[PDB]
């Protein structure tokens, strides 16, 4: 996995320091000891001989670059050619404004649960991420119905900028 | 009842059987390829955009 | 002790049952007669050989029948029923018609504002 | 339950009953034995005094208000055994007793089993088919042709014959 | 589990047995055969009286159109068996 | 089936009445239909409202688990009569006091409530003091905005 | 009386054929057409059906959408962007209406 | 979508051309085989769609359905067996070759690019329909349904068509994908209101109502099973596929003028889940269960939400299966009784022991069970109700928690209970029906391990 | 052979070709836009056609 | 990070097989109670694992398994939670479930199916560990319906007694309510946080999160049957004892008021509903304790028992000491588990008979039991050390030391007197009180397969509550002040349940008939909550829905409106059309009408 989803430092691993009087065998390690070589040993061994087989009749595949192809502010209204690509444009867009805010929902939830208790001033960063991205999306795509075309996000856009430029004038 | 599930078990293993232990001798030995990036243009052949080896492999036959 | 509709009373209470009269023992003799001459019916007729197939229980569908296609044509138009159907029918469909439209009404003022912050939404 | 309830035809049974179902009304009231067994005997002079008495209006008059006081008497909670109405298994047994007409589906591999039991059932079903018409007819030239008709019972004629509706009764499941 | 079934035999040296505890009729010369009213001198309430035991005996207490009838003891083995499904 | 076996309509010119509860395998004067006010409730009995548990649970019926034979026609509303859903059991308290002592329950055990939450049974103590000012860092704080006031 | 014929009695069908499955009364055509609901259907229909309930990839793009998300990011934000900037469309390239 | 009709073509000269004891056996075989080419279709890849031609067409909304008709086809086809096991040889032939065109029109229809040929479909599903239910029912009452079928299915039918008509003559093409990127925003004008009842009234005649809704049980009651399979599966819950592509052009104004039939529905929504608990006919119980179900579908599309959307393709297909299984289940002893009566046949599973596992697997995904989709369907049209108004849950609420009772009730009065002995008639099972309910719910068993396929537009 | 009690089973598959030659004659019908769509509009290696 | 994962799925993977294996033409073959009950030994031994591994270290991870499915901004993923929650019931629960199979071997016996039966157990046992063990608040829903499904299919299991089909459908009546307030909740978080797991479901802290929060109310009142839907359980005891044992009291019960133990830090920032956690929790500690005295019916006074115990868990929640509820949630299992676990002992020893009114010698006739029992009930109050000390000390330390109320102190305490003053009676009217039970001595006891399982649980209501004491982690900070007459409250009020009990249940003894007031008849029944409610509704609410929606509405009425009157509409205009004598003295006669029209329309227009 990529380097970007905060795996801040793996381990801040405590020690093994017992105190015990007339210390005792520990049974995690009396028999996480006796794991390591009896079910780990075996399917470490066969994805060992899966891996090489792979390698062999190894197969690539690649990511499907895609383009601009310009948006609809550029686009005629009526010529149904530009509007279709841009139009798919967006809701090929749809998508990948969407699939970030599954990662930060993904990257928001681990993160206390790498503090527990913590829990806050410690997830701060990765919260205020995050109303930082809920506070466009509603304002990208809040009020719209399941008909979602580029037609309307640019109006919902167009609706919003003249309030933008209505309370600035005051 | 009984007549019946043995017949459904077995009409299904006719072709599970087939398949489930096929399929897992392909993972076996081959497939779930992995990532690349594109060598500076090089016009893929359509399936060399998807993982599973029988799925870029019935894209070939076919779609 | 007080009967109601509801958890109505036994029958050793409620003086029937005791006036044993030849106008009133009469009904329990012949009900009965009436009774016995039908069940054994159904006893000459569940334990016949060649019965193969179930027995038709004419009652059971004079029921049903009277229940379901047999009630429209006895149907008078009447207050009591013209009333009460109108207020089964659309009083309700009147009562909320006025709770979403406020609801929504009083939701959208706020909206209009921000009054009412929208939260981390996104379900539409 | 192999009888029938007719109309409670006098005042007798009317308080056997009643003595019946509200002496069953005192154990649950004296939990302990020693102590139910005491106000029985008190309870059985409260019959046994005024015993005889023929005054209809007063056995009446007496056996009416006999329960405006025995209903504010009375335990909530009767003990019912099991197996009795409204108690524990009354009906717990009854998810398994099949009606014995569907054993006449069974084929071979499943009635290939034991040539025996089935070398019975034919020799049974033989007596049942060839003593029906004998056993209607009975029924049919029963003196029953105008007014009381409790349920005529009517038994077998001392001859080479059956008795008359006997399926029910018999061939009924067992219990357990 | 167990509960082992009767054999109208440890039913009819069972009945007989509870009727020799009444003291009040059966002094050790009743039979399986003998009446109530008529040959043992009860009442019809005294008989209410013997079908309780039955009843304590069990637990399937009798109905109230079945005590009405049952008089002779062999009945009281007659009824229980017909029911209980015995003489498998 | 025959059509003048299956029901009719309120049965006026009372001889007809004959030809309902003979049609109905009942008896003529036990058998008093509806009043008729609206509704098509035809000539179809009244048959008064007895749930189907007084029925002597002994006495094996051709109906089991339903407590009727194969005719002695049935309750309009048995589909709530059956031994699945109501109970009119005679029970050995009455209606209006049964009904009384439950909301009289009720009625009195809320009023506790109330007069308790006045006079909650509290602890005489104070309350906790935490370690810093309410320790606006693991509370939930700002810790670029300003530090705040309150301390023990 | 209006002579048509009378009510066809029960049937009692598992009498001939107790194997009978419910298709038609000789022995030998349930046989080979039960073979044929279960193996055209019941067999091939679920089970490479089902090869698809696995297979066809990307379904609606969802697989294509985390790569290029993961992507977007990385890009987006080890430079110094905002993610999600505020918005789409620009206000440069619209002309909004003055007043 | 071409490779999948000219085959079930093929089929209606089959049945004619094949010998009569060889025929139900051909022609059953095939249309399963039908399924897998009407299968192909899922290859979406993309949110790109797939315009084969310039009148076919398909989507993730209609695949479902395309899918779904052709595996209903062999279902249906095989429970008419025993029901008419005596007939002549052509009834036993043309009761196939009218059956199928269900297949053929209605793939046409939810396959359609346009609504003329969803409309000149939208009623030629009809000619199969009121021909079985008038010819192969099995009552002195089977002729007002095809009377009451009819009827309400074209007298809203003909605004429909005339708003079709006026589109036309704005716009000059009347086809889908481009009237949603060429729509206009609405003046709101009375003229232009009527508008939007023409254009969705006709579909809330198939899905029905508080009102309409008479036609529905009067339908089932009367149909053998394959006029209430498909009245239940795909001929009903039709009215989406029109009403989800129609709505499209007038969104404006749906927002203040669709308050009744949303709200005429989340009472009858109650009120016949509310009558499925005191009723007698079986066939009819489930009729009104649709109602129910479909009522929440009619509190889906007025609101236009994805997940309401969602909320519908997860729950008409759900309750297509499952409403298609359920007639099956009744139609497993209707044949062997011949009374549409829920309680002559009560203590089973003492001689139907299996086939009580179907029931039982069936009524809880009638209700909302929570691996499963009639629940998802039922969960998400809550959801976005939640969001168009916080207290459409004093109503839904309501009927979840009848929902948990007829639906088991069902059970008690059909498999628990005191066996009705007088019943010899009861064969035990036919591996015919028996194998219905597997292809029924094996089906869902795998189509809810992943649902990413059975969503709308949207996901 | 007989008088070919079975020949119908040839008969469907027959169509599932001609839908399929069906299905592909729209295809080269339509043919337009083989390139000129603003998305892909790349130009192949020497070789002639892409659909 | 690997070990302990993958352990926590493998349990369910021997809890698979005895469903996957029982279709598969095997389960003819084998013993398949065994081997199920032989893998849930294994599952125990697994199971210990974790909860060794949690006491060490209290690592709480978050497995996820799978990808379901995407939903614009919500990537639906099964996933397991465990922290303290679902690591120790995960095991507990399974524990006691090794002792309900054994149980379940010899207790039903003789029956045609129990492969049929011992299938559902495990189906139950799964959906369990998901409520449990889920993430998610959809995946342990789940956990919620299926537990409850899955429980009117073992109350109404023989499936005669429509009564055990009402009683089983009661349940489901008031579970399918329970599935509302849930359901209210798990749409609110998505329309306020689109997740539907807990763990961004926490960051709502501030919200006022009031009516979704007391949706969970609603959910703990169906599984954990409070006041309002209290009734379901104790009539539901129709079932078979095991599963009023496995379900009813260990697994079932603990659902509702589990719910809330994983939702601790949002009950916290309220004081509104901290409060009816209380008021509505505590009220069942009282009520359903009265009416336990006067009932005959052990398995109902067991049940009742729960109900009681039931609500002293939510008087947890009543302050914000959730963890000592978590505790005594586990050993709310070693006793009641052994109860019925013990009664079916007694029962299916001698006849089906299951009331204690025909039994009171079981000291000397089942010297087994009747040590046993005790171990339950004396441990059960107060008795100082063995785990209902443990986790009833350190209750009775807090209710009478927070800021609470008033009322609910002295019903909770005058209740805390009286889970003693029912065991007592049971404990004396069964254990003592020279016998009563029919003659005929048919008990088999010393069967292995009968004494191994409950000696386990006492060994368990002995040492377990000790054992989880210290090994735990400490949090809910405990107030141990307390004054002479607070600590030492829990220990002499029990005593003080005895004493009146043993006077109250002596003075039955002397001759003399007692008088038949409304308390003890109140209780007796229910206070009269089925009696009056179970005939009203279903003849107003179901009498509703015949007369104005069937009857009147769907069919007399809108089969007037449009349909009818429509179609008289015409035919009463069609008879006029074509009903006139075929003259032509009229036809021309109405011609010449037409011809005077067109004129006079004509002459208009211009």
């Amino acid at each position: 996995d990529s380097w970007d989803k905060d795996v801040y430092p793996e381990p801040p691993s405590r020690t093994p320091a017992p105190s015990p009087q007339t210390s005792l065998p520990n049974p995690i390690t009396y028999l996480t000891k006796a794991y390591d070589l009896v079910v780990d040993w075996p399917v470490t061994l066969v994805r060992e001989f899966i891996e090489r087989q792979h390698a062999k009749n190894r197969t690539y595949y690649y990511h499907r670059q895609y383009r601009r192809v310009p948006d609809i502010t550029e686009c005629k209204e009526g010529d149904v050619l530009c509007i279709y690509e841009a139009e798919m444009q967006w809701r090929r867009d749809f998508k990948v404004d969407q699939e970030i805010m599954n990662i930060i929902q993904e990257r928001l939830k681990a993160c206390q649960q790498r503090e527990g208790e913590n829990y806050q001033q410690n997830c701060a960063k990765e919260l205020e991420q995050f109303t930082k991205v809920t506070k466009a999306y509603q304002d990208r795509y809040l009020d719209l119905g399941a008909y979602y075309s580029a037609r309307k996000c640019l109006a919902k856009q167009k609706q919003r900028m003249l309030e933008e430029r209505k309370a600035a004038r005051q | 009842d009984a007549r019946f599930l043995r017949l459904m078990k077995f009409y299904l293993m006719l072709t599970g059987i087939p398949v489930i232990i096929g399929i897992t001798l392909v993972n076996i030995f081959i497939g779930e390829a992995e990532l690349a990036e594109i060598p500076e243009g090089y016009i893929p052949e359509h399936w060399e955009y998807y993982k599973h080896p029988i799925s870029r492999w019935i894209a070939r036959n076919f779609y | 002790y007080k009967p109601a509709p509801l958890a109505t009373l036994p029958s050793t209470l409620d003086p029937a049952e005791y006036d044993v009269s030849p106008e009133t023992r009469r009904a329990q003799v012949e009900r009965l007669s009436i009774r016995a001459r039908l069940k054994r019916e159904y006893l000459l007729q569940y334990n016949d050989p060649k019965r193969v197939s179930h027995i038709e229980d004419p009652a059971l569908i004079r029921w049903t029948y009277a229940r379901s296609a047999n009630i429209y044509p006895n149907f008078r138009p009447t207050p009591k029923n013209s009333l009460l159907g109108a207020v089964a029918g659309f009083g309700p469909l009147i009562f909320w018609y006025y709770v979403f439209k406020t609801d929504r009404d009083r939701k959208e003022r706020l909206i209009q504002e921000g009054k009412l912050d929208r939260k981390f939404n996104i379900s539409y | 339950a192999f009888c029938a309830p007719p109309a409670y035809l006098t005042h007798q049974q009317k308080v056997l009953r009643l003595y019946k179902r509200a002496l069953r009304h005192l154990e649950s009231w004296c939990i302990h034995r020693d102590k139910y067994r005491y106000f029985a005997c008190l309870m059985r002079a409260r019959f046994e005094e005024h015993k005889n008495e023929k005054d209809m209006m007063r056995a009446t008059q007496l056996l009416r208000e006999a329960e405006e006081e025995f209903w504010q008497n009375q335990h909530p909670q009767p003990y019912i055994f099991p197996d009795s109405p409204g108690g524990t298994s009354f009906e717990r047994y009854e998810c398994y007793k099949v009606p014995e007409w569907c054993l006449d589906y069974w084929h071979p591999s499943e009635k290939a089993m034991y040539p025996d039991y089935f070398s019975k059932r034919e020799q049974w079903k033989k007596l049942r088919m060839e003593s029906w018409d004998r056993e209607v007819k009975q029924l049919q030239e029963e003196t029953s042709p105008d007014g009381i008709m409790t349920e005529a019972l009517p038994p077998a004629r001392r001859e080479g014959d059956l008795p008359p509706l006997w399926w029910h009764i018999v061939t009924r499941p067992r219990e357990r | 589990s167990d509960a082992p079934p009767l054999t109208l035999d440890g039913i009819k040296d069972r009945v007989l047995y509870v009727l020799k505890l009444y003291d009040k009729i059966d002094p050790e010369k009743l039979s399986v055969n003998s009446h109530f009213m008529k040959d043992l001198g009860l009442d019809s309430l005294d008989q209410v009286e013997i079908i309780m035991a039955m009843e304590d005996e069990f637990g399937f207490e009798i109905p109230d159109i079945d005590a009405e009838k049952l008089m002779c003891p062999q009945e009281i083995v007659d009824y229980i068996a017909d029911k209980k499904d015995v003489y498998e | 089936m025959t059509k003048d076996m299956l029901p009719g309509s309120y049965p006026r010119t009372p001889e007809e009445r004959a030809a309902a509860a003979k049609k109905y395998n009942m008896r003529v004067e036990d058998y008093e239909p509806y009043p008729d006010d609206g509704m098509g409730y035809g000539d179809y009995p009244m048959l008064p409202n007895r749930s189907q548990h007084e029925r002597d649970p002994w006495y094996q019926w051709d109906h089991s688990e339903l407590r009727m034979n194969w005719g002695e026609p049935i309750h309009w509303d048995l589909d709530m009569y059956i031994r699945n859903r109501v109970d009119t059991s005679p029970t050995p308290v009455s209606w209006d006091v049964m009904c009384k002592h439950l909301f009289g329950f009720v009625a009195f055990m809320v009023f506790m409530f109330w007069v308790g939450h006045v006079f909650p049974s509290y602890q005489p103590v104070g309350p906790k003091q935490y370690p810093y000012n309410n320790l606006y860092l693991e509370r939930g704080g700002d810790p670029t905005k300003e530090p705040e006031p309150v301390v023990h | 009386q209006w002579q048509e014929d009378p009510e066809p009695e029960d049937e009692n069908v598992y009498a001939k054929n107790p194997d009978f499955h419910g298709y038609d009364s000789d022995p030998v055509v349930d046989v080979w057409n039960m073979r044929a609901v279960f193996f055209f259907g019941f067999s091939i229909v679920l089970v490479f059906g089902t090869t698809f309930v696995a297979y066809v990839p990307d379904y609606r793009m969802q697989e294509w959408a985390r790569r290029e998300a993961e992507r977007l990011v990385k890009y987006r934000e080890v430079n110094g962007l905002p993610i999600m900037e505020s918005n789409y469309f620009d206000p440069s390239k619209i002309q909004l209406p003055e007043d | 979508m071409l490779k999948i009709i000219l085959p079930s073509l093929m089929l209606l000269p089959l049945t004619w051309l094949s010998s009569p004891k060889k025929t139900w056996t051909n022609v059953t075989s095939y249309s399963f085989l039908i399924s897998l080419t009407s299968l192909t279709l899922l290859w979406q890849t993309d949110e790109n769609y797939k315009n084969f031609s310039n009148m076919f067409s398909s989507d993730p909304l209609s695949t479902p359905l395309i899918i779904l008709t052709a595996w209903l086809l062999p279902l249906m086809l095989m429970a008419s067996q025993n029901h008419l096991k005596k007939d002549n040889n052509v009834l036993q032939k043309l009761y196939i070759s009218m059956l199928i065109s269900l297949q053929i029109l209605l793939i046409m229809t939810f396959s359609a690019t346009e609504l003329i040929m969803f409309y000149i479909l939208f009623e030629a599903t009809l000619i199969p329909t009121l021909i079985i239910i008038t010819r192969w029912g099995n009552q002195t009452e089977r002729l007002n349904a095809g009377i009451y079928f009819l009827f309400y299915t074209l007298i809203g039918s003909i605004p429909l068509l005339i708003a079709l008509i006026l589109i036309q003559n704005h716009v000059g093409t009347l086809n889908l994908m481009i009237l949603s990127f060429t729509t206009h925003t609405l003046d709101a004008s009375w003229s232009n209101n009527l508008l939007w009842l023409a254009c969705m009234m006709a579909f809330l005649i198939k899905m029905p109502l508080y009102g309409v809704h008479l036609w529905l049980p009067k339908a089932h009651v009367e149909a053998p099973i394959a006029g209430s399979m498909i009245l239940a599966a795909i001929l009903l819950k039709l009215g989406s596929y029109g009403m989800i592509r129609i709505s499209i052009i007038l969104d404006p104004l749906t927002k203040y003028m669709a308050y009744p039939f949303i709200l005429l529905s989340l009472w009858g929504m109650i009120m016949t889940s509310s009558i499925c608990l005191r009723q007698t006919d079986l066939k009819s119980l489930i009729a009104y269960s649709s109602v129910s179900h479909m009522a929440l579908v009619i509190a889906s599309i007025m609101i236009q939400t994805p997940w309401s959307f969602m909320g519908a393709t997860m729950l008409m297909i759900a309750h297509g299966l499952t409403s298609s299984l359920l007639f099956c289940l009744a139609n497993s002893n209707y044949e062997r009784i011949h009374s549409r009566t829920m309680i002559m046949a009560r203590g089973l599973q003492m001689v139907f022991p299996l086939m009580a596992t179907w029931w039982l697997m069936a009524s809880l995904a009638n209700l909302a069970l929570p691996p499963s989709i009639n629940l998802m369907g039922e969960l998400f049209i809550t959801m976005s109700l939640f969001s168009w108004s916080n207290f459409t849950i004093i109503l839904m609420g309501i009927n979840i928690i009848i929902t948990g009772m007829y639906s088991m009730y069902m059970i008690i009065t059909t498999q628990r209970g005191k066996l009705t002995n007088h019943m010899i008639n009861l064969q035990p099972s036919h591996t015919r029906e028996l194998t219905l309910m597997a292809l029924h719910m094996i089906p869902l068993i795998l189509l809810t391990t992943s649902p990413k396929l059975i969503t709308g537009l949207t996901m | 052979q007989l008088l070919r009690e079975h020949w119908v089973h040839i008969l469907v598959p027959a169509g599932f070709v001609f839908g399929c030659y069906l299905d592909r004659k729209d295809d080269e019908k339509l043919t337009a836009f083989r390139n000129k769509s603003m998305l892909f509009q790349r130009e192949l290696r020497p070789n002639e056609e892409v659909t | 990070m690997n070990i302990f994962t993958t352990s926590i799925l493998l349990i369910f993977i021997l809890l698979l097989s005895p469903i996957l294996i029982s279709m598969s033409n095997l389960i003819k073959h084998i013993n398949f109670p065994l081997y199920t009950t032989t893998s849930i030994k294994f599952s125990f031994i697994i199971s210990l694992l974790p909860l060794l591994m949690f006491f060490h270290n209290n690592m709480e991870y978050m497995i996820t398994t799978w990808h379901w499915v995407t939903m614009n901004s919500m990537e639906l993923k099964m996933s397991f939670k465990t922290d303290f929650f679902s690591i120790l019931f995960t095991s507990v629960a399974l524990f006691v479930t090794w002792s309900i199979m054994q149980f379940s071997s010899w207790y039903m016996h003789s029956d045609p199916n129990i492969n049929r039966f011992i299938k559902y157990l495990t189906l139950f046992l799964i959906t369990m560990l998901i409520l449990t063990s889920a993430n998610n608040m959809f995946q342990l829903f789940i956990g919620w319906e299926g537990v409850g499904i899955m429980s009117f299919l073992l109350i109404g299991w023989w499936y005669g007694r429509t009564d055990a089909n009402t009683a089983a459908l009661q349940a489901i009546l008031y579970n399918r309510i329970g599935d509302i307030g849930f359901i209210l909740a798990m749409v609110w978080f998505s329309l306020n946080m689109n997740s539907w797991e807990l763990q961004q479901i926490m960051f709502s802290n501030n919200n006022d999160n009031l009516i979704p929060l007391m949706g969970l109310l609603i959910a703990a009142t169906g599984k954990s049957a409070q006041f309002g839907l209290h009734p379901w359980l104790p009539s539901a005891m129709e079932g078979p004892t095991p599963v009023s044992a496995l379900l009813h009291s260990s697994t079932m019960v603990v659902a509702g008021i589990f719910l809330l133990v994983r939702f601790h830090p949002l009950t916290t920032n309220n004081n509104f509903i901290l409060t009816t956690m209380l008021c509505l929790g505590a009220l069942t500690t009282l009520f359903t304790a009265i009416c336990a005295l006067t009932q005959n019916d052990i398995k109902k006074i067991i049940a009742f028992s729960t109900s009681s115990q039931l609500g002293l868990m939510m008087v947890t929640l009543g302050m914000n000491q959730p963890h000592l509820a978590f505790l005594h949630i586990c050993t709310h299992a070693f006793f009641k588990a052994m109860l019925f676990m013990c009664s079916g002992s007694i029962i299916h020893s001698l006849a089906d008979e299951q009331d204690i009114r025909k039994m009171g010698n079981i000291t000397k006739i089942m010297p087994f039991t009747s040590s046993c029992l005790v171990i339950g009930s004396l441990a059960l109050t107060g008795m100082p050390f063995l785990t209902g000390f443990y986790s009833k000390d350190l209750i009775i330390e807090a209710i009478n030391t927070c800021n609470t109320n008033a009322w609910a102190l002295l019903i909770t305490l005058i209740a805390t007197s009286m889970t003693a003053m029912y065991s007592m009676r049971i404990i004396y009217f069964v254990t003592m009180t020279k016998p009563r039970f029919p003659p005929l001595i048919s008990i088999n006891e010393n069967d292995p397969d009968l004494m191994n399982p409950i000696k386990r649980l006492a060994f368990g209501s002995i040492f377990a509550g000790f054992v989880i004491s210290y090994n735990i982690p400490p949090t809910s900070i405990p107030v141990l002040t307390m004054p002479w007459f607070l600590k030492t409250t829990a220990l002499i009020i029990s005593v003080l349940g005895f004493l009146i009990a043993l006077e109250l249940n002596n003075l039955t003894m002397k001759l003399s008939m007692n008088k038949a007031n409304p308390y003890s008849s109140f209780s007796t029944l229910l206070g009269f909550f089925p009696s009056i409610i179970h005939r009203i509704t279903p003849m107003k609410s179901l009498n509703l829905s015949l007369k104005t929606s069937l009857t009147l509405l769907d069919l007399i009425w809108l089969e007037k409106t449009i349909p009818k009157s429509t179609s008289t509409l015409h035919t009463n205009m069609t008879t006029l059309t074509t009903n006139q004598k075929g003259l032509i003295k009229l036809y021309f006669m109405s011609f010449l009408i037409n011809i005077i029209l067109i004129i006079i329309l004509y002459s208009i227009n211009l």
